[PDB]
């Protein structure tokens, strides 16, 4: 039926997408 | 010191004139580009919806229950000898179903009598363009036995004993699909479990299920519920005009002078619920015919 | 009536120093040997108070903190919050169910200001934490004679009226009145500024008490020599004591970060409440009842007021300030850290500031030649040539004659900075030959010393005979030291490369013209001379007893002069040649001699070299000083005698038509007068030093800056800043930061200003076109306070853009941090983008959700309805009332995101104000990780579970991240043309227009 929407897969791919910006974020501010 | 107003090597309200005009026709320049912008995006926003469907519909999943006395907190308050009590009842259950007179649904071109016994779902094709404008299916005010219109008893539904009609939220594309004959426990309810979108009212609690004694059911045909045979909806470019199933509900057997709780809880497959909003799928009223 | 107390102290001090020793003992009732009995003392002690100033005034902990909760920007803070609560009681006891945002609002705001109180009292209590580590305070105890005997008490103890005797090394217990000295030698320096140590003798010299020489002050140090003398000024009567109770009561000021931050405010405020009324006007026109457009008004000018600007102000002052605590900067007060590139008039200080205020040999003359020896206070500089004879001669003429030696601990310290003990000139002397020849322990032990003879009273000479150890000769090496007009008359023999020539009037004249030239240049010059005694006519047994003629006076071998002064701290000419060229004006204002004083300004940059005073012209063209025009001569010395008959005009026109100036004999309260009038024409001004002169001067000044241990306590309480390595340098570092803080504010300031727009259209079009909520009030807090905080504070990290210690010192009346074309940029042309934006965002979720644009007007009176659950979208459906506000805060959370997204471009375009972004560059990591974290933090707000319930923000579709894409290329590149164009048209419409 359309009157379905798969958030949790939405939800899920945006909690990843913040994980890694943040991470990647992190390395950055780390130079070495 | 503060007269920084004018001068007489001129400024007006801090600026010179040849300055005024240079921001003026700056900023007019300026927002008149970004309106264009935003007019053109918008634009193109405009041109990636159709007109005949909506492009998402998931936030609608479980249609409304609604009913006609539009109460300021679902609350039924008046007494039933005070005609000026009840006048905001009776005016907005007038207003409501001023379109399903026999006068109103009269142009044999745009509606298609249905029948007196609840059928089948009718599909009327795609949702496209293609068909001219399709028919909807007449429904007039006698199969709200007790509390019909203005035929032969413009009742106003109160003198004791009222009437709340309730209504299933319209949406497009939406096929109900009633419980299978395999009803888990549904409250006295006929056998017409397949042409027919249930609804059973009831109290709330032990208190409001003892003072709420007898109720009293109207649908096409005599059944508590909404026909099949007037869904799916095609939207109001496509079908204007429209008039969804009704089904009416009498409170005989009240406790006079009482605030009682009803939950109207509407049955099905494709009927959700909702804890946080009351409205989806069920309906509540808060009745006190105070003498 | 403090005003009187305090006029009576900006007065120079009065005196009866000028009394015979009978009328003074009579005044006093004082025995002039014996003192006074300890009965008399101890009955003044108790009358009076002890010798000791009063102590400060102590501040509590509680006054400071409730300070950093209060000043101007925590004070719009705090109306805010008190406007949120005034909102939410109307709102509550008016209508029906009502809302906690505004109650949100109110807790939030008074969150804010707590927190930027907790830590700003945080910094500014670490700053005076680790000032206190500093106070060193030994006791001292005096020697005074009472009742005929001389004991040693607590200086506290000592009264007005009673004998004292100091020693060479003790220090001046309260101000004295001298009876009796014996060749004794005081040190003025951090009192009166007196560089070289001035004697003390006991007879009146000068009608000016601070000059004559019958008086020891207080805090001073009698450097050599021994004297006596009687108590006339006690505890805060004193000199010193005056200077400092002047200092402590004195005015503060108004900082310039404080004034701009005002200015800021009004601006703010003023924009924000001609929102407020004009839209609560509007709001009246169209339906609503005087209680909704009282809350209109309310929530428009509270929604204008930037809610983390505050924090992110406070931190950008503070991460300067850890840059100027990173070189021993430190920085008593926050704000001080940007006052210092604000500066266009630095008065400095010369004696411990602009000099190292210690006696270091400058040049020696050899073989007619001048030869400059390195004076710099950690020995990096040219050395001098030191294989010849004549150097050979002259080192061992000054390790061996002079009464100089090094003390006990004097062993793991350097050459320069250890303890040496005895005369100044001497202790010179001793660390120039320990630095540039070896060591004179081994070498004045080399030279066993027969007969010696100290400096005489007339005719100051000091001789001494030594043994010879050279394994050529053992005839007796006598030698001796002394004035130069001493030395020539008893000399007729001169050194040269090793061997000796008659005294020839070609190379003696050629003497006294060096002798005039390291003379006029404010040096103090010593002439050494040497001779072999004969060993046949004096041989090995014979004993030169002093008391006949046993040495020849005449005949010597002049070997060569040796001057000798304060020498400037290492980077302290370099530095004001930095000032210099940042437009700032140098000033030395000394109370030391002006003939040193012009010598030390030529010497470190306040006076060009080229440029004559009006004395000068006149020397030049041999005419009187009074005929020259004063507009013919760019510098100016400035006598303190002159400058005491001085009006507020002349002094006026002596700062205005004079560019170089220097204020030489200048007493503290005069110092004072000097800084009123430099802040007279408005510039700020800045006051260096160290002694308790520059007390008065480093507290009105807009800012202070103290020597860290070169300094008095006093001058270093009543500063603003404490240079904690003495590094003069550290000014230069300071009106650097200050102008890069400054700058980077700006860019600051406008990206918290610039996302305004957004924040407050939402609702403005809601009361207009009465269309639902566009943007939440939870989210614009996730806005303000959550994401946009990390890019805030990266643009504190911003460089330079062009040279800034090449531009001129910005206009106070003229560069405001917040001026008029910040607010065209950010509230009229970046944030206008990002509002429309926002807008887009939240049509097309309506739209696709079936709520056409078109169909949204009039619709927010049944949409906020909270029983219509039928209300009909443009297809037909009918919307329960959970299912549209589900709608809402999912069209909430994407304005949000919008935002971000665009502040993603306002960021980069904010980074630079001039430099377009592919010149300055994306180097600032704090800024990359910025944007990273903006982001990451936003999508979570959007996607953690349980957000729609809390907070309500719910989840996203994927398309809606891309809504805000072109509005943040389009703000990009309009802001990058703009660069470019303010580039290559340096002229006026895009500069003096957008340019802020
Ligand atoms: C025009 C009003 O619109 C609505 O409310 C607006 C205004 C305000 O009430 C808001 C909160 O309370 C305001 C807030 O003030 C300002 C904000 C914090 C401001 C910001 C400042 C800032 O710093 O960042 C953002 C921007 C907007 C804001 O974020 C909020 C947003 C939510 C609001 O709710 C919006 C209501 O429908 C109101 O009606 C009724 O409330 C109402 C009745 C009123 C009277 C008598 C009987 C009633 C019976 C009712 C029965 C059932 C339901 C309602 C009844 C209308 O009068
Ligand atoms: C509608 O109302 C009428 C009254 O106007 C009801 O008619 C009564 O019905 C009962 C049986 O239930 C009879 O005993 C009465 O004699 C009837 N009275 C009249 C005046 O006709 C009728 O039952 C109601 N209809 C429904 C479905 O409840
Ligand atoms: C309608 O409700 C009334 C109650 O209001 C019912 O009648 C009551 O029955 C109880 C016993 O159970 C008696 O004690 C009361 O005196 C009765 N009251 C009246 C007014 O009769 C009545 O049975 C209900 N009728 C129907 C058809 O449900
Ligand atoms: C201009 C360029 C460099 C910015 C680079 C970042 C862009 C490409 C990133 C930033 C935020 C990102 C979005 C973050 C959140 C969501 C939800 C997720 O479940 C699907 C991906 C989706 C829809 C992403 C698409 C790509 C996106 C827009
Ligand atoms: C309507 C809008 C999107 C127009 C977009 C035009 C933009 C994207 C174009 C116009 C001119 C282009 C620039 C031309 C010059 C430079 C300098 C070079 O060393 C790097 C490329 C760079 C930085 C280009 C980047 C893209 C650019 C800025
Ligand atoms: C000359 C060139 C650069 C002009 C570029 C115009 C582009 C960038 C504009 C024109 C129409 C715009 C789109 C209009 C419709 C949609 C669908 C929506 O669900 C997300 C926004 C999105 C995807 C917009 C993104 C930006 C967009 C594609
Ligand atoms: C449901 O079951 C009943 C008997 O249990 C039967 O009479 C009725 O016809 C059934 N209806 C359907 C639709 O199967
Ligand atoms: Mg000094
Ligand atoms: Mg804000
Ligand atoms: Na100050």
């Amino acid at each position: 039926d359309p009157f379905y929407y798969d958030y949790e897969t939405v939800r899920n791919g945006g909690l990843i997408f913040a994980a890694l910006a943040f991470i990647v974020g992190l390395i950055i501010i780390l130079s070495k | 010191k503060k007269f920084i107003w004018n001068s007489e090597k001129k400024e007006f309200l801090g600026r010179t004139g040849g300055s005024w005009f240079k921001i003026l026709l700056f900023y007019v320049i300026f927002y008149g580009c970004l309106a264009g912008i935003f007019i053109g995006t918008i634009q193109v926003m405009l041109l990636t919806i159709s007109e005949f469907k909506p492009t998402y519909q998931d936030r609608v999943a479980p249609p409304g229950l609604t009913q006609i006395p539009q109460s300021q907190k679902t609350e039924i308050s008046f007494r039933p000898n005070d005609p000026q009590s009840y006048e905001s009842y009776v005016v907005s259950i007038v207003r409501f179903l001023e379109k399903y007179k026999d006068l109103a649904q009269k142009d044999d071109m745009i509606f298609e009598d249905c029948g007196n016994v609840p059928s089948e779902l009718k599909e009327r094709g795609e949702y496209n363009n293609e068909r001219g404008e399709r028919k909807v299916c007449r429904f007039r005010l006698e199969w709200l036995g007790n509390c019909s219109g203005l035929n032969d008893e413009t009742y106003g539904y109160k003198d004791g004993k009222p009437c709340v009609i309730i209504k299933l939220n319209r949406v497009l594309g939406f096929k109900p699909k009633p419980p299978k004959n395999e009803s888990l426990e549904t409250y006295p309810v006929m056998k017409y479990n397949p042409y027919v979108l249930p609804v059973h009212c009831t109290g709330k609690r032990d208190e409001d299920k003892e003072k709420v004694g007898t109720m009293e059911y109207f649908g096409l045909g005599g059944y508590p519920g909404f026909p099949l045979q007037y869904y799916p909806y095609y939207g109001k470019l496509l079908q204007p005009k429209y008039l969804q199933p009704l089904m009416a509900v009498q409170f005989t057997n009240l406790t006079m002078d009482t605030e009682i709780r009803i939950e109207c809880k509407a049955y099905g497959e494709n009927i959700g619920y909702s804890e946080k909003d009351r409205f989806q799928g069920r309906f509540d009223v808060k009745i006190e015919v105070k003498s | 009536k403090e005003r009187d107390m305090d006029e009576l102290k900006k007065e120079v001090s009065m005196d009866d120093h000028k009394l015979s020793l009978d009328e003074l003992h009579r005044k006093y009732g004082t025995d002039l040997s014996r003192g006074l009995t300890p009965a008399r003392a101890a009955e003044i002690l108790a009358r009076d108070g002890p010798n000791a100033l009063t102590p400060p005034p102590t501040t509590p902990e509680w006054v400071k903190f409730c300070r950093q909760l209060f000043g101007g920007f925590s004070m719009l803070l705090w109306i805010g919050a008190i406007l949120c609560f005034l909102a939410y009681g109307i709102q509550a006891a008016t209508e029906e169910e009502p809302q906690n945002d505004n109650l949100y609002l109110g807790v939030v705001l008074s969150a804010v200001v707590i927190i930027t109180g907790c830590f700003s009292y945080y910094q500014e209590a670490k700053s005076s934490k680790i000032m206190e580590s500093f106070k060193n305070m030994v006791p001292q105890q005096a020697l005074v004679i009472r009742n005929g005997e001389k004991m040693s008490i607590n200086a506290e103890e000592v009264v007005v009226g009673d004998l004292v005797e100091v020693k060479g090394g003790d220090r001046i217990p309260a101000d004295l009145r001298i009876i009796s000295a014996n060749g004794c030698k005081v040190d003025n320096s951090s009192l009166t500024g007196e560089s070289e140590p001035q004697t003390r003798s006991p007879d009146f010299t000068n009608e000016n008490p601070l000059e004559t020489r019958n008086i020891a002050f207080f805090s001073t140090n009698c450097v050599e020599g021994t004297a006596r003398g009687i108590v006339v000024y006690t505890g805060d009567r004193t000199v010193m004591g005056r200077i400092a109770t002047l200092a402590s009561g004195l005015e503060g000021g108004q900082t310039p970060i404080a004034a701009e931050i005002e200015h800021f405010i009004h601006i703010i405020t003023g924009v924000a409440v001609f929102l407020g009324v004009s839209f609560f006007i509007l709001s009246l026109i169209l339906e609503y009842t005087w209680l909704e457009a009282v809350i209109f008004l309310i929530g428009i000018i509270v929604a204008n007021v930037p809610e983390g600007l505050l924090a992110t102000v406070t931190v950008c002052l503070t991460l300067t300030a850890k840059r100027m605590a990173r070189k021993n900067c430190l920085v008593k007060n926050l704000e001080a850290v940007e006052t210092l590139g604000s500066t266009s008039t630095i008065c400095s200080d010369k004696t411990g500031t602009l000099t190292q205020n210690r006696m270091t040999v400058a040049h020696m003359w050899s073989d007619n030649q001048i030869h400059e020896a390195d004076t710099t206070e950690n020995q990096s500089g040219v050395s001098f040539d030191k294989t010849s004879a004549t150097w050979l001669a002259l080192s061992r003429i000054a390790g061996l004659c002079n009464r100089a030696v090094f003390q006990a601990n004097q062993e793991n310290l350097p050459i320069l900075k250890r303890a040496v003990a005895g005369d100044a000139s001497e202790s010179a002397l001793l660390k120039c030959i320990e630095l540039c020849c070896g060591s004179v322990k081994e070498m004045r032990e080399r030279y066993t010393k027969i007969v010696e003879i100290p400096f005489n009273s007339t005719n100051k000479y000091q001789l001494s005979i030594h043994k010879n150890p050279n394994t050529a000769e053992p005839r007796h090496l006598l030698v001796m030291k002394g004035a130069p007009e001493r030395i020539l008359d008893r000399c007729s023999s001169i050194l040269i490369h090793g061997k000796e020539q008659p005294l020839d009037e070609e190379l003696k004249d050629a003497f006294q013209n060096a002798y005039l030239e390291l003379g006029g240049l404010g040096e103090r010059v010593l002439g050494f001379c040497h001779l072999f005694l004969p060993d046949e006519q004096f041989p090995e047994g014979f004993q030169f007893d002093t008391d006949d003629v046993n040495f020849p006076l005449d005949n010597l071998c002049f070997v060569g002069l040796i001057s000798m002064i304060d020498p400037p701290r290492a980077a302290v000419p370099d530095a004001v040649g930095k000032c210099r060229s940042a437009g700032i004006k140098v000033i030395m204002v000394t109370g030391d001699h002006p003939i040193t004083a012009k010598a030390i300004a030529k010497g470190v940059g306040i006076i060009s070299e080229g440029n004559e005073t009006v004395e000068d012209i006149a020397a030049r063209l041999n005419i009187p000083v009074s005929q020259v025009n004063p507009r013919d001569a760019k510098a100016c010395v400035v006598h303190g005698s002159d400058l005491k008959d001085m009006t507020s005009e002349q002094l006026d026109d002596i700062l205005k038509y004079h560019t170089e100036i220097v204020f030489a004999r200048t007493s503290p309260q005069q110092k004072l007068i000097i800084v009123e009038g430099c802040q007279r024409q408005g510039a700020i001004v800045a006051v260096t030093g160290d002694g308790v002169n520059d007390s008065p001067a480093s507290k009105k000044a807009d800012i202070g800056v103290a020597m860290g241990i070169a300094g008095s306590d006093v001058s270093k309480q009543a500063a603003d800043m404490i240079l904690l390595d003495d590094n003069f340098a550290s000014i230069v570092t300071g009106v650097e930061e200050g102008r890069l803080i400054f700058d980077n504010l700006k860019k600051s300031i406008a990206y918290t200003l610039t996302s305004n727009i957004p924040e407050i259209t939402p609702f403005l079009i809601f009361i207009i076109a009465n269309i639902p909520l566009p943007l939440g009030t939870v989210t614009i807090l996730c806005i303000d306070l959550g994401t946009d905080m990390v890019p805030a504070i990266s643009l504190a990290y911003e460089q330079a853009e062009s040279d800034i210690m090449k531009r001129q010192p910005r206009n106070p009346k003229t560069d405001k941090l917040v001026n008029e074309q910040l607010i065209s940029m950010a509230y009229g042309q970046i944030g206008m983008i990002q509002a429309l934006g926002g807008f887009f965002t939240y049509f097309v979720i309506l739209a696709e959700n079936g709520f056409l644009p078109i169909h949204l007007l009039g619709l927010r009176v049944n949409w906020d309805d909270r029983w219509i659950n039928d209300v009909e979208d443009s297809y037909g459906q009918q919307w329960t009332y959970e299912q549209r506000k589900i709608v809402e805060f999912t069209c909430h959370t994407p304005f949000f995101v919008t935002i971000v997204v665009v502040q993603w471009a306002d960021l980069v375009i904010c980074k630079t104000r001039r430099n377009s972004v592919f010149q300055q560059g994306m180097k600032n990591k704090i800024l990359i990780f910025g944007l990273f974290e903006e982001t990451a933090l936003a999508a979570f707000l959007s996607y953690c579970p349980g957000m729609g319930v809390a907070l309500r923000m719910y989840p996203l579709k994927p398309t809606w991240w891309f809504c805000a894409f072109p509005y943040s290329l389009l703000i990009f590149v309009y802001d990058e043309v703009r660069k470019l164009i303010i580039r290559r048209r340096p002229g006026g419409w895009v500069e003096k227009e957008t340019y802020y």
